[PDB]
RNA sequence: UCACCAGUAUUAGAGGCACCGCCUGCCCAGUGACACAUGUUUAACGGCCGCGGUUAACCGUGCAAAGGUAGCAUAAUCACUU
RNA sequence: CCAGUUGACACAAAAUAGACUACGAAAGUGGCUUUAACAUAUCUGAACACACAAUAGCUAAGACCCAAACUGGGAUUAGAUACCCCACUAUGCUUAGCCCUAAACCUCAACAGUUCAACAAAACUGCUCGCCAGAACACUACGAGCCACAGCUUAAAACUCAAAGGAC
C-alpha cells in the first residue's frame, strides 16, 4: 500500500534540515519502501509555539516524504520519528488520494415522523 | 445545522481537522491567523 | 501554556460601552459551547446522570426546533375577524 | 411500578448478611464437619466399590487423596 | 502458504504488470501486499491443487476452503493479543461452520470428501457424544474404576489359569 | 435545521439502541412555556459605589456630599419608574417573547390532531 | 410452545395429598394429655380451649 | 579502612510475637522516646467504669482514656469447683 | 513554601462535530496512525458443553490533579454514627491473577412475510431453543460443582394466608 510521511521540522539552517530529509529517506527505503514525492510547506510560521527536546520555536517547515511503506512498518515508523531529536513530531497516515471517495450525492429529504405513537382518543 | 453538511462530508472535515491539530497543522485553541483571507462560509452567528 | 498568549477571546471595546462587550463576549462563549462545560465541570458529573442530561438537552433542543418551525409556519394567521359571519 | 417486591427481597437479604455477621465461625466449623462427612461417604462408597468388584483387599499401589486441600 | 515473490490473483490476468516498470512490479508483490492479497492467493492455489473446478464459490468445495483459510487467518491473529475473545468466538463459529459443512459434503459425497480431507489436510475427527463435563471426583472415579477393572481382569485370567 | 431522529427510540422495526429517552411522549402540546418574571436584583450600583466612597471620604452629612446623594437619588427614582414601566408593559407590550395568550388561541383554532 | 417441547417434557401428573394423619386416616382415636387454652388471631377474639392430644 | 565491613536502606544493628488461614477494636490523663514552633508515638511501659427501673434492651445520669469490640469457654484461669 | 503572568511540565480522557446511527451476540465502544477482522447466498438448535461477559470485592506490582467508605473536628437537633467543609487507607488504573454480579431494562427471543384488557412500541402468519403456571419463607438450608472459604450456579421442605401481582 501506499503511506506518507508527515515530517514537521523547524527552522534548522538548510544543510541541517536536508541531512535530516536524507536519513529519513533512507530508513524509509531500508524498511522496503520506494519514494514517491518530496514536497514541503516551507520553514513558515508554526501554529503555536512548540518544543521538539527541548527548546522553543515559532518557525518550522511541513516536509512531505511520500513512501510505499510495506503494511506491518507504520509503528516502527512512528517510534524511529518519535525517537529522533531534530524532529517535532509527525504521525504517518495513508496516502489520502488512496482512498477511494464513495460517490455521495448531497443531502437527501429526511421524512417525518413514520408512526411512533398508537391511535387513541386519550 | 448552521453549516449545512452532509454526514460523510462532516465527518471527513472533522476528522482532517482533528489530524491537522494533532499533527500540527492547525492551531488548537484558535484559528491560523496566516489564512483568515475567507468568504462568509458558514453563518457566524456572533458579530452578526 | 504552549498556545499562543493574547489572541483568542480578545473581544476588543471602545467607546467607553463595555456592556456591548460583554454582550459580545457572552454570545460567543455560548455559540462556541463552553459556558455550559464549564458550569458543569464545577462538579462531578456521572456517567449516569452525564447521558440523562445528553438526553434530555437532545431531546428539548429537537422539541425547541420544532416549536420554532410550527411559529415560523402559522405566524401568519394573526388578523382578527376576516370574515365576520360566524 | 412500585418497588415492593424488589424492596421486601434487598430487606430479606439484609437480614441473611447480619445473620451471617453475627454468626459465621459455628458456619465454618459446620462446614468443616460436613467435608469431613463427604470425605469419610466417599471413602465407604470406595470401600463398597473394591468389595463388590470381584476383588477385594483393594488395588495396591493406588492412593486415595483427600480433596478440599 | 505462498511464496513471498508470487504475483497477486486480479493482476496476474492482466499482462499490463508482466512487462513494466520494475517499480510496479516489485510494490505488486505479496512481500508488499496485505494480508488479504495473501489469503486470496492461498485460497486460489487450494482451489487448484484440490477442487477440479476452479473458480465456483458456490458449491461446498470452495466455501469449505474458505472457511479454513479464515479459521487459519483468525489463529494467526489471536496467536498475539490473546485477550481479544470475540476473534475466539468468532474461530469457534467458524470451525463449527466448517464441521458443518464437511459433514454435509461427506454425506453428499464420500471419494471427493476424502480427497478434500487428503488435500487440506484437516483430519475428520468424530466429535464427543455427551458432554457430561467431566470432573476431579468422577476422574478419580473413572480412574479407579478402570484400574479396578484391569485387575479383576488379571485375577479371573489367574483363576482360569488355575485349572493347569 | 431539524435534526435526524429515526434511530433514537425504541420501537419494533428500530433495531438500534434508544439514545434519547424522552421522559413524556413529543406531542406539541396546546400550550407554550411562560416567561419568568421577577428576580431579587436589587439595581441601583453605581450610584450605592459612588454614594459609599463619598461617605467614606466625608462623614455622613447630607450638605457635603449632596453632589452623590442628589445622584444616588435621581437613580433610586428612576429605579422606581423603570419598575412602574416594566409592570405596565407586562400587560401591554411583552420585550422579547409575544403574549402566550396568542398562540394558545391560534392552536385552539387548528389544534393537533395525533389520535387520527 | 413447540410441539417438541411438550412431547420431551410430556404431559402434567396428580400428585397426592396428606394432613396431619398419615396412611389416611379420618377418624383417628388420640389421647388427652392437657386442657390448656389458647386465643385466635387478630381479628377474631376469644378465649377458646386447646387439648394436647397425642 | 582490624570485625560491624573489604558489606551499603532489598544493607546492617537493638527488640515484641510466633509459619501458613480469620484478625491485631479503643485510649498519650501518668512514665519513657521524639526540641519537630506545643504535637506524634500505646505491635512501648499500662488501662478498657458505677447507682434506680415496667428476668433485660432503653430511660436520669457522674467521671474520665476507653468505659471489654470480635472471640473462647468449668480453663494450666483466686474458694464457688465435685 | 498560599492567591495572579511566564519557564523544564501528568502511565486517565478527549469540547464544541455529540443537532451523526456508526461498529459489535451482550455489556459496551467516538483526538489521530497501525498490526488482524466481524461465520451463515437454506433457518433454530443445549444453564449434561463450549467462549465468555458493565461495574462491584480481593493478592502483589507505583501512587496519583481530583474524590476516596469507616475516620478527626467544626455549627447542628434530646440523639447524627447523615444532609455543608477540609485530608486520607484499600480504592476509580494499568503491569500479573482472579470471583462471574446488575434496573445486563429497549425487562418485547432467532429466522421469511402481511395490513389492541389499560401503560407501552397496534396486530400477527409458519418454524425453532429456554422458562413459568401463588406470596414471604426462597439472590435460603440441604445435595452437586467452582483457583472462589462471611463467596458464587441450579436449588427447596413444614407451617400462615384469603391472598400475592400488573394496568387504569
Ligand atoms: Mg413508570
Ligand atoms: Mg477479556
Ligand atoms: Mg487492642
Ligand atoms: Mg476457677
Ligand atoms: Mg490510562
Ligand atoms: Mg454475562
Ligand atoms: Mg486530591
Ligand atoms: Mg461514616
Ligand atoms: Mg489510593
Ligand atoms: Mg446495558
Ligand atoms: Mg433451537
Ligand atoms: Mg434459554
Ligand atoms: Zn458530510
Amino acid at each position: 500500500p501506499r503511506y506518507e510521511l508527515a515530517l514537521i521540522l523547524k527552522a534548522m539552517q538548510r544543510p541541517e534540515t536536508a541531512a535530516t530529509l536524507k536519513r529519513t529517506i533512507e530508513a524509509l527505503m531500508d524498511r522496503g519502501a520506494i519514494v514517491r514525492d518530496l514536497e514541503n510547506l516551507g520553514e513558515r510560521a508554526l501554529p503555536y509555539r512548540i518544543s521538539a527536546h527541548s527548546q522553543q520555536h515559532n518557525r518550522g517547515g511541513y516536509f512531505l516524504v511520500d513512501f510505499y511503506a510495506p503494511t506491518a512498518a507504520v509503528e516502527s515508523m512512528v517510534e524511529h520519528l518519535s525517537r529522533d531529536i531534530d524532529v517535532i513530531r509527525g504521525n504517518i497516515v495513508k496516502h489520502p488520494l488512496t482512498q477511494e471517495l464513495k460517490e455521495c450525492e448531497g443531502i437527501v429529504p429526511v421524512p417525518l415522523a413514520e408512526k411512533l405513537y398508537s391511535t387513541k382518543k386519550r | 445545522h448552521i453549516t449545512g453538511l452532509c454526514g460523510k462530508k462532516q465527518k471527513e472535515i472533522t476528522k482532517a481537522i482533528k489530524r491537522a491539530q494533532i499533527m500540527g497543522f492547525m492551531p488548537v485553541t484558535y484559528k491560523d491567523p496566516a489564512y483568515l483571507k475567507d468568504p462568509k462560509v458558514c453563518n457566524i452567528r456572533y458579530r452578526e | 501554556a504552549k498556545h499562543l498568549k493574547f489572541i483568542a477571546r480578545t473581544v476588543m471595546v471602545q467607546e467607553g460601552n463595555v456592556e456591548s462587550a460583554y454582550r459580545t463576549l457572552n454570545r460567543i462563549l455560548t455559540m462556541d459551547g463552553l459556558i455550559e462545560d464549564i458550569k458543569h465541570r464545577r462538579y462531578y458529573e456521572k456517567p449516569c446522570c452525564r447521558r440523562q442530561r445528553e438526553s434530555y438537552e437532545r431531546c428539548r433542543r429537537i422539541y425547541n426546533m420544532e416549536m420554532a418551525r410550527k411559529i415560523n409556519f402559522l405566524m401568519r394567521k394573526n388578523r382578527a375577524d376576516p370574515w365576520q359571519g360566524c | 411500578k412500585n418497588v415492593l417486591k424488589i424492596r421486601r427481597r434487598k430487606m430479606n437479604h439484609h437480614k441473611y448478611r447480619k445473620l451471617v455477621k453475627k454468626t459465621r465461625f459455628l458456619r465454618r466449623k459446620v462446614q468443616e464437619g460436613r467435608l469431613r462427612r463427604k470425605q469419610i461417604k466417599f471413602e465407604k462408597d470406595l470401600r463398597r466399590i473394591w468389595l463388590k468388584a470381584g476383588l477385594k483387599e483393594a488395588p495396591e499401589g493406588w492412593q486415595t487423596p483427600k480433596i478440599y486441600l | 502458504d505462498p511464496p513471498p515473490s508470487t504475483l497477486l490473483k486480479d493482476y496476474q490476468n492482466v499482462p499490463g504488470i508482466e512487462k513494466v516498470d520494475d517499480v510496479v512490479k516489485r510494490l505488486l508483490s505479496l512481500e508488499m501486499a496485505n494480508k488479504k492479497e495473501m489469503l486470496k492467493i492461498k485460497q486460489e492455489q487450494f482451489m487448484k491443487k484440490i477442487v477440479a473446478n476452479p473458480e465456483d464459490t458456490r458449491s461446498l468445495e470452495a466455501r469449505i476452503i474458505a472457511l479454513s483459510v479464515k479459521i487459519r487467518s483468525y489463529e494467526e491473529h489471536l496467536e498475539k493479543h490473546r485477550k481479544d475473545k470475540a476473534h475466539k468466538r468468532y474461530l469457534l463459529m467458524s470451525i463449527d461452520q466448517r464441521k458443518k459443512m464437511l459433514k454435509n459434503l461427506r454425506n453428499t459425497n464420500y471419494d471427493v470428501f476424502e480427497k478434500i480431507c487428503w488435500g487440506l489436510g484437516i483430519e475428520y475427527t468424530f466429535p464427543p457424544l455427551y458432554y457430561r463435563r467431566a470432573h476431579r471426583r468422577f476422574v478419580t472415579k473413572k480412574a479407579l474404576c478402570i484400574r479396578v477393572f484391569q485387575e479383576t481382569q488379571k485375577l479371573k485370567k489367574r483363576r482360569r489359569a488355575l485349572k493347569a | 435545521a431539524t435534526p435526524s431522529l429515526r434511530g433514537r427510540l425504541a420501537r419494533f422495526g428500530n433495531p438500534r439502541k434508544p439514545v434519547l429517552k424522552p421522559n413524556k411522549p413529543l406531542i406539541l402540546a396546546n400550550r407554550v412555556g411562560e416567561r419568568r418574571r421577577e428576580k431579587g436584583e436589587a439595581t441601583c450600583i453605581t450610584e450605592m459605589s459612588v454614594m459609599m466612597a463619598c461617605w467614606k471620604q466625608n462623614e455622613f452629612r447630607d450638605d457635603a456630599c449632596r453632589k452623590e446623594i442628589q445622584g444616588f437619588l435621581d437613580c433610586a427614582a428612576r429605579a422606581q419608574e423603570a419598575r412602574k414601566m416594566r409592570s405596565i408593559q407586562e400587560t401591554l407590550g411583552e420585550s422579547g417573547s409575544l403574549l402566550p395568550n396568542k398562540l394558545n388561541k391560534l392552536l385552539q383554532r387548528f389544534p393537533n390532531k395525533p389520535y387520527l | 410452545a413447540t410441539l417438541n417441547q411438550m412431547h420431551r417434557l410430556g404431559p402434567p401428573k396428580r400428585p397426592p395429598r396428606k394432613l396431619g394423619p398419615t396412611e389416611g386416616r379420618p377418624q383417628l382415636k388420640g389421647v388427652v394429655l392437657c386442657t390448656f387454652t389458647r386465643k385466635p388471631k387478630k381479628p377474631n377474639s376469644a378465649n377458646r380451649k386447646c387439648c394436647r392430644v397425642r
